[PDB]
């Protein structure tokens, strides 16, 4: 009996360590005695070392995650592809703890609760990517959407946090009943919530003539809450406002996570599945729309948060092209494209949270930034040209198979698109550039330097970043491992 | 020659430079550092090595089986 | 005609909740109350189709989406309360300050 | 000692969002945003820059027509930055930027009106 | 005069720039804070994707793709 | 299939010359000027003398490409990439080499300013121009030639003079990303065919007409950008005049023969039925530009504007020979890139002298200035000379032979072609008489310094190069000859 638990090792230890984590934390906030230390920086550093003790368990028991499967197979399934996807997971909120220790000890955000909360979402996520039910699905979006709703209100007293906070309930919560409905809907028609049961009704049939409207507008329905979990246009307006006024390590880890966990769950539940054209036609007509109004409304900005904001939307419209051709390179390249979009996305926080101690605000507070810190305006600019998609640096990847699947299914619309569009990102990237090197202006902002964390973890993506394209095979051979294992 | 371990020494070396430099900090501010940054970079490189050849041998059988199942289809 | 009948009475829950959402546009408070109403109609979707079914996955999934619901309505009315005592007022005029 | 920096003092009268009058200091040439920093009526803080790039109206002023005509019109780019940082998204006729207001020594006497402030500092 | 600096700065980057500075500006605007907005932009979306994806059936008779694209772009040049 | 190279000397090492250069220089403290200046124009030098180097072992029969060596990306083995030159690539390698040290040797007196990044953004810029031509791989040119905007972005912007230089920069990019992307369209189409981005297989492979059309228009969308053809010229003299001195002189001699070389290496041989249905259309472009750029430089009242406006005229020539298809044109249109990249180069630097001391590019200040400087005078008249082409200069060997190589083809071409030296002195002496001639003018100018030696000795081998390929081309045109003929004589066999 206990070694059938051995499928779910990695979960238990990281809830358990989070439980001991809250005790913790609650009963020596509360002491008089320690005239009531702050703690969000020791139950952080407790709980970075949980999260890599949790990716040491999942990564060296691969095989042992798939034991006793038929046991499990009626709450969740782990494959090859779950495995490196719950590791990435993983490695990201271990960053995006690491890059939260100034904050806590410099704003004086006391709350350990912080990062208990961060822990249960991560718990969350990981049920996400091994989801293989519309139930289980659902709710472990909802606890990953609850904790999210909670750490975004953490400034209680903002009113930007505040306002946040209740724009994200609404909208979550809107955007939740709407895929409930079309879980029902199916269910309804089918008979199943099982991933399995439901390819197989599914499979050979899509629309032939006879087709279920009820499991037409299910699909539509549960289309419409993953892309608003995307932020993927016209279900994306939530996205820039949330970025701006949560806390920043709340953005960056917003930025990552829920975007690996939920690509986990639409590659498992529709291209495992079978409705077929009209949803990859859903995902083709958002990712252009996303394109398109992420590349305007970033050239509109004049603040750092909400560029990337809206910078983080057009780059899902260019993932989001992947799925859409639906080919074992289009999965292929989705993944490839989440990978070095979250490692640019941490080096851009890392970089925006260090700049935070000086309260960096909009685009021109950069001015002078080559003279006052001459390294650290070169590994922004990196980054920029990185989003940008300039080769060699790792962003090219995106631009490069963005062309390759519109030349190739004779998307000749697409590619005019992706030709715009990238010039204009290139604009307002080159824009932040032009700010930390041209321009002299009278009042200079003179910025505190970084802590170690910040900066190893700068080094080390920027490395990734200049030089990825030297040494590509590993995330090749790794992602189209993934892309495979989703139907073998 | 230009091997895994020397790769992954002048990385790490390099790493702890780079960042020494971003906290505006001399290079050699903390020298064991250094040489901690660079047993742990050639660690790294010459572990990503092995990991390639290991992907590219499961990636091997994992097509040949994508491709048994394709020949199937003309049985 | 019972399947149709059960299946209408939830639609215009749901379709009340959508109106809801349409017609308060300065009244946030029912906006949320508008969306539990979706989620009813959503838990007595699944609570029909067991039935005519004969299985009982829409009942499990039913009693899980009423303890959503729950958590879904303190943290909400929470977030609510906060932003009542930051500004002292609901009106939708001063959480508009997020905007571009 | 033939140049003092009492020929570049821009006499003020700047009324607080209680209502209550108060006499400040400023030079010509710098903005009027930098005479209402100097004592703290508008937090300098909240507005570290003289550029229109960097405002969000935070050091927004209201200034009756009598000295209006002594100013520069109001570009594009400042009604847009007024209008938009409105809670009512309605442009004022007498709201002016501070940080786009030069004093001069035509501006001597000038009366003020700065509202209350609005959030600045996102999280 | 007439076409280095006249006619292919309009039909180039003077003109691009007005253009896409116009529509980013517009484009901004849309994300106008206001949370009833968001929602009706969902719900906006929602009704358009059952209505062309489901209810294009019939259509077909009056309708044509032509028309559709047109009227989409024809919307930009409205006030 | 691992194709490395018997030479010594090859091209892997002098790829990694300057990188070495910028690692180094990486390290070393701004206070320590004397050092940064030396280590850079020390590796600039050896970079020179390997390319010269890489000059003698050339073998001048051979259709083949030389020196090549391989480069292997993945342990797969599916894409692998090739390096080589042949008589159409070496002599632009030496002169990228050979003007990255004159960069470096401009910007000596005001390096204590400049700093470190000023001479590693040029050892950058020159390890990526030598990658560009030095590739026999269309994604690599197009991986290559990107990357360097990002280098020449940062040139324009922090070293230009004036607050204009942001609008130049601006444009520079995106006009140069935008080709840049029409052209890897290109590139991902003929991938979809063949399977392949080897250029040496596809000048073996068969393209329909058709297909050949539509890769032959994406390809003139880059090209014409980087030429400039009319109407997408506009970039250029903001970005030329904008520019730092050094700047402008690797822009003028380096960047902007990029275009013409991609035309030369990827175009024409392989796609020589659509170069066939293109040639009116080029001819008429490249006529228009030269009169009409021309006629506009004759107008312009900024000294850098004029030497700017000056190169479209020159590169649409440059075009007009080597669409022409025969020896004559495709020599002509080489010799005529080699020789601009020098003239050009030294103009710009006679400007900078001018500026550096004066600080105004404006013509009405200056005037009189043989009797303050006859020494720049005298050189300046010498370059302004070979600007106009004139007989015992380098730029007319090109010109005459590309007037040679189209004339043969069309003649009225050639006829519009030739109005250049009516146009082309009328400006250059112009523009020389205005500065250097008359009198002087105290009321603006009164206080004057000539070249110092530093200025002089940079000066000394464009003058040499300049008259060592006016009276001898030879030595060039015997090195290029087996390559130019069997590009003229690829796609067809009689
Ligand atoms: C070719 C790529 C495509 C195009 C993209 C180009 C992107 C860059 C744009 C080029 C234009 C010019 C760029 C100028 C940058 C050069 C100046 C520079 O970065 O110098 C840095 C140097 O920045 C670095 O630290 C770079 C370190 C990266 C390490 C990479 C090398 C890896 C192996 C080396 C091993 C160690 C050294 C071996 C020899 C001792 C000095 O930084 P500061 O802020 O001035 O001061 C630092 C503080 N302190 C000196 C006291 C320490
Ligand atoms: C994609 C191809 C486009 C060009 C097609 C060929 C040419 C067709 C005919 C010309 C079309 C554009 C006509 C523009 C009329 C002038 C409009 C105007 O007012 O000009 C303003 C500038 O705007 C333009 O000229 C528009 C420039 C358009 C250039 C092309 C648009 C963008 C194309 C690229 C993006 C889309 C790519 C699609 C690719 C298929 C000047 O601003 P102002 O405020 O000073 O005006 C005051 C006024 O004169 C009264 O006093
Ligand atoms: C921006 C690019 C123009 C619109 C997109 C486009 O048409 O892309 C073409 C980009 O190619 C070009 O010609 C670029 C034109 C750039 C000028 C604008 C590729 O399509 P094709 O018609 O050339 O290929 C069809 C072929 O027969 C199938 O093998
Ligand atoms: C983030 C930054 C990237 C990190 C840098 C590179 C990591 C290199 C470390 C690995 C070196 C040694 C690995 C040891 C090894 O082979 O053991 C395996 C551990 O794998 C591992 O350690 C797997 C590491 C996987 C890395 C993350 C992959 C992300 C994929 C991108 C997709 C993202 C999109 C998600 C929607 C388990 O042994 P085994 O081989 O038997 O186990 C799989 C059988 N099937
Ligand atoms: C200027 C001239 C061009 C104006 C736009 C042309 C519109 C017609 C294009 C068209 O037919 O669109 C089809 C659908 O693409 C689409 O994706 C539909 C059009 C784009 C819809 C999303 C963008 C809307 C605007 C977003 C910003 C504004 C927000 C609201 C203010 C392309 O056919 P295909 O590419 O499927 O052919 C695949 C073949 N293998
Ligand atoms: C791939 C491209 C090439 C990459 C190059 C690879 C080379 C390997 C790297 C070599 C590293 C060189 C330096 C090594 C010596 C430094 C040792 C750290 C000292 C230490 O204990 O640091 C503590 C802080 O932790 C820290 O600062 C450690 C945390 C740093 C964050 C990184 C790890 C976070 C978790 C994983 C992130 C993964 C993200 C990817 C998605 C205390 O510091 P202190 O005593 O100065 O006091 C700070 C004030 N509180
Ligand atoms: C998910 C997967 C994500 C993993 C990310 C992959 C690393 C990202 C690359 C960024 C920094 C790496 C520098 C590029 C290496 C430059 C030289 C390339 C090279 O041949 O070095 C080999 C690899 O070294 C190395 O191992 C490179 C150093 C590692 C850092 C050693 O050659 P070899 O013969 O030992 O390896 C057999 C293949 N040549
Ligand atoms: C074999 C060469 C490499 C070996 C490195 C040591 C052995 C590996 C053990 C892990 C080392 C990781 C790096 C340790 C330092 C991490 C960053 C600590 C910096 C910090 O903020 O806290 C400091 C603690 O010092 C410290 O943490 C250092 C305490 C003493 C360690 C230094 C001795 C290293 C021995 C190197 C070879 C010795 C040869 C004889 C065996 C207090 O800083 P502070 O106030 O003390 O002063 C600093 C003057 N800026
Ligand atoms: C045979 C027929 C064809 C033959 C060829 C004819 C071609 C006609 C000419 C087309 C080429 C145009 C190239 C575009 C370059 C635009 C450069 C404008 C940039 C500039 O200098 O001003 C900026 C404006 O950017 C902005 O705000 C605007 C955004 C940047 C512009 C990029 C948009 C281009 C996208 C693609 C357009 C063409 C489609 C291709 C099919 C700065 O402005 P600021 O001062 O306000 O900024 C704040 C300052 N830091
Ligand atoms: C592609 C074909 C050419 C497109 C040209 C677009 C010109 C846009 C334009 O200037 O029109 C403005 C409306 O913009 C718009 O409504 C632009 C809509 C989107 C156009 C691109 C797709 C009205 O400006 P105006 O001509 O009245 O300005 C003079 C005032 N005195
Ligand atoms: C959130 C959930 C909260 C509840 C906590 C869940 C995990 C704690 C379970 C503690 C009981 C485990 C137990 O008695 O098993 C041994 C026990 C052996 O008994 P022994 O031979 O007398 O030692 O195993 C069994 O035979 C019973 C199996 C119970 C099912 C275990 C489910 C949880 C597995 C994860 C355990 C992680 C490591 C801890 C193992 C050492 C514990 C001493
Ligand atoms: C400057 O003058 C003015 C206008 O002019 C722009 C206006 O009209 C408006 C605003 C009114 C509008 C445009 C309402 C329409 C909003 C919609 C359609 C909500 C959808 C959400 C967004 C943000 C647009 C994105 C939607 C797309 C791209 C379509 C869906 C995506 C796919 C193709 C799958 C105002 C106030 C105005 O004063
Ligand atoms: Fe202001």
């Amino acid at each position: 009996m206990f070694n059938l638990f051995l499928a779910v090792f990695p979960e238990i230890f990281i809830i358990n360590a989070t439980f001991i984590l809250l005790i913790h934390g609650v009963v020596f906030s509360t002491s008089k005695k320690y005239d009531y230390p702050p703690l969000a920086s020791n139950v952080g550093w407790l709980g970075l070392l949980s999260v890599l003790i949790t990716l040491l368990l999942l990564a060296a028991g691969a095989p042992l995650l798939t034991i006793a499967h038929l046991f499990w197979n009626n709450l969740f399934r782990r494959d090859n592809f779950t495995y490196f996807c719950q590791i990435f997971l993983l490695l990201s909120t271990a960053g995006t703890i690491s890059m939260c220790f100034d904050f806590f000890d410099q704003e004086r955000f006391d709350a350990f609760e912080f990062i208990v909360l961060i822990l249960l979402s991560t718990c969350g996520m990981l049920f996400m990517i091994s989801a293989y039910d519309l139930i289980a699905m659902y709710l472990a979006i909802e606890l990953q959407s609850l904790c999210f709703y909670v750490i975004a209100a953490s400034k209680r007293k903002s009113e930007f946090s505040t306002e946040a906070g209740l724009k994200y309930l609404i909208l979550g919560a809107f955007s939740s009943g709407i895929l409930l409905f079309g879980c029902s809907m199916i269910y309804g028609s089918t008979g199943a919530t099982h991933f399995d049961q439901l390819a197989k009704i599914l499979t050979g049939y899509e629309i032939t003539g006879a087709r279920s409207s009820g499991i037409f507008m299910g699909i539509l329905f549960i289309a419409v809450g993953f892309l608003f979990k995307i932020t993927a246009v016209p279900f994306h307006m939530w996205a820039p406002d949330i970025y701006e006024g949560s806390p920043t390590p709340v953005t960056a880890f917003l930025s990552i996570a829920p975007k690996i966990s939920i690509f986990a769950n639409i590659l498992r539940v529709f291209i495992y599945g079978s409705y077929g054209a009209t949803l990859q036609q859903i995902f083709f007509f958002c990712s252009i729309a996303s394109m398109i109004l992420g590349a305007l409304a970033a050239m509109a900005q004049t603040k750092v948060k909400r560029l990337l904001a809206y910078s983080s939307i057009g780059h899902v419209g260019y993932i989001c092209i992947g799925f859409s051709c639906g080919t074992i390179e289009g999965i292929q390249s989705l993944l490839i494209g989440i990978f070095i979009y979250a490692l640019m996305t941490m080096d851009a926080f890392a970089i925006v949270l260090a700049l935070r101690q000086t309260r960096v605000k909009y685009i021109a507070d950069l001015g002078a930034l080559a003279k006052t810190n001459p390294i650290l305006a070169i590994t922004f600019s990196i980054t920029m040209f990185s989003y940008a998609g300039i080769p060699p640096l790792a962003g090219f990847c995106s631009k490069f198979y963005l062309f390759f699947a519109a030349l190739g299914c004779g998307a000749y619309f697409l590619a005019l698109v992706g030709v715009v569009t990238s010039v204009i990102g290139c604009f307002y990237y080159i824009r932040l550039v032009k700010r930390m090197f041209f321009d002299t202006p009278r009042t200079w902002i003179l910025y505190e330097p970084m802590d170690r964390n910040k900066s190893l973890l700068l080094a080390m993506t920027s490395f990734f970043i200049t030089l990825f394209l030297l040494y590509p095979s590993p995330l090749f051979s790794v992602t189209h491992q993934m892309a495979l294992s989703l139907y073998l | 020659p230009i091997s895994a371990t020397m790769v992954g020494a002048l990385l790490g070396l390099g790493t702890q430079m780079y960042s020494n430099a971003l906290r505006k900090l001399p290079y050699m501010r903390h020298p064991w550092e250094h040489v901690v940054g660079m047993g742990l970079g050639a660690v790294f490189a010459n572990q990503l090595v092995k990991w390639d050849v290991k992907l590219k041998e499961d990636l091997d059988v994992m097509l040949a089986k994508a491709r048994a199942a394709n020949e199937r289809r003309y049985f | 005609m019972d399947l149709i009948k059960y299946f209408t009475f939830s639609m215009i829950i749901f379709i009340l909740g959508i109106w809801g959402i349409l017609l308060n546009r300065r009244n946030i408070l029912i906006m949320l109350m508008s969306i539990e109403l979706m989620l009813l109609a959503v838990n007595l979707n699944f609570l029909v189709f067991s039935v005519s079914l004969d299985d009982m996955m829409g009942q499990v999934f039913a009693l899980l989406v009423l303890t959503v619901a729950a958590a879904e309505s303190a943290i909400g009315l929470a977030i609510f309360v906060i932003t009542f005592r930051v500004r002292g007022t609901i009106a939708v005029e001063f959480i508009n300050s997020i905007q571009g | 000692g033939s140049k003092k920096v009492s020929d570049r003092i821009v006499k003020l009268s700047a009324i607080d969002p209680d209502g209550y009058k108060q006499d400040i200091i400023g030079l010509s040439g710098q903005t009027l945003l930098r005479a209402l920093t100097h004592t703290g009526l508008i937090d300098p803080a909240s507005h570290r820059l003289d550029d229109i790039e960097a405002c969000s109206a935070e050091c927004e002023v209201q200034i009756a027509e009598e000295w209006l005509e002594k100013l520069p019109p109001r570009t594009y780019d400042e009604e847009y930055v007024l209008k938009r940082s409105s809670r009512s998204r309605i442009l004022n006729k007498h709201s002016r930027l501070g940080c786009q207001v030069v004093l001069t020594q035509e501006l001597q006497g000038m009366v003020v009106a700065v509202p209350e402030a609005k959030p600045w500092d996102i999280p | 005069e007439a076409l280095d600096k006249g006619a292919i700065e309009i039909l180039g980057p003077y003109g691009i720039s007005y253009t896409f500075r116009r529509l980013a500006e517009r484009i901004s605007q849309l994300q106008s804070g206001f949370v009833y907005h968001y929602a009706f932009a969902m719900l906006l979306g929602l009704t358009l994707f059952v209505t062309f994806f489901c209810m294009w059936d019939s259509l077909s008779s009056w309708v044509d793709n032509r028309l559709s694209f047109i009227l989409i772009v024809s919307s930009f040049y409205t006030k | 299939l691992e194709h490395f190279c018997e030479c010594y000397f090859n091209l892997s090492g002098l790829i990694l010359c300057p990188v070495l250069g910028s690692i180094i220089l990486l390290f070393i403290p701004n206070s320590r000027i004397r050092l940064i200046r030396l280590i850079g124009l020390c590796a600039s030098l050896i970079t020179f003398l390997y390319s010269l180097v890489l000059w003698i072992q050339f073998d001048s029969s051979t259709a083949k490409f030389q020196f090549v060596e391989s480069l292997r990306w993945l342990p797969y083995e599916n894409i692998n990439f090739y390096l080589g030159i042949d008589g159409i690539s070496l002599f632009f390698v030496i002169l990228t080499t050979f003007l990255i040290p004159i960069c470096i040797l401009v910007g000596w007196s005001g390096m204590r300013s400049y700093g470190k990044e000023y001479i590693i953004a040029f050892l950058i810029c020159e390890f990526l121009m030598i990658a560009v031509f030095c590739m026999l791989d269309l994604l690599l040119f197009y991986v290559f030639f990107e990357s360097v905007l990002i280098p020449m972005f940062i040139i324009i912007g922090v070293w230009g003079s004036r607050q204009r230089k942001i609008k130049a920069a601006y444009q520079f990019f995106l006009y140069t990303l935008l080709g840049s992307l029409f052209m890897l369209l290109a590139i991902l189409l003929i991938l979809f065919q063949t399977g392949t981005t080897d250029l040496q297989i596809l000048l073996t492979t068969e393209f329909s007409e058709r297909r050949q059309i539509f890769l032959w228009i994406a390809f003139f969308a880059s090209f014409a950008v980087k030429v400039p053809m009319v109407p997408v010229h506009i970039w250029l003299p903001e970005a030329h005049v904008e520019a730092p001195t050094a700047g402008s002189v690797i822009l003028a001699g380096i960047l902007l023969k990029f275009g013409t070389y991609g035309f030369l290496r990827f175009s024409i041989p392989m796609f020589p039925e659509a170069t066939l249905c293109f040639t009116p259309f080029i001819y008429t472009l490249s006529a228009i530009a030269i009169i009409y750029t021309s006629l506009t430089t004759l107008r312009q009242i900024d000294l850098k504007k004029i030497i700017a406006y000056s190169s479209v005229a020159h590169m649409n020539l440059v075009t007009i020979g080597m669409f022409s298809l025969n020896i004559q044109g495709i020599g002509g249109s080489i010799l005529l890139m080699l020789s601009h990249g020098l003239v050009s180069s030294a103009l710009f630097l006679c400007v900078g002298v001018l500026y550096d001391r004066h600080k105004t590019r404006l013509v009405r200040y200056y005037g009189g200035l043989v009797s303050t400087m006859p020494n720049f005078s005298t050189i300046f008249f010498f370059f302004t000379l070979a600007n106009m082409s004139l007989p015992g200069t380098s730029s007319f060997i090109g010109e005459f032979l590309i007037l040679v190589g189209a004339f043969q083809r069309n003649s009225l071409v050639a006829t519009l072609a030739a109005l250049g030296m009516i146009l082309g002195a009328a400006y250059s002496l112009w523009l020389y008489n205005r500065v250097v001639s008359g009198n002087l003018k105290p009321d603006f100018l009164h206080k004057f310094s000539d070249l110092n030696g530093r200025e002089v000795f940079i000066f000394i081998p464009f003058l040499v190069g300049l008259v060592w390929m006016g009276v001898y081309p030879k030595v060039f045109l015997d090195c290029m000859h087996t390559s130019v003929s069997n590009l003229v004589q690829h796609g067809k066999f009689h």
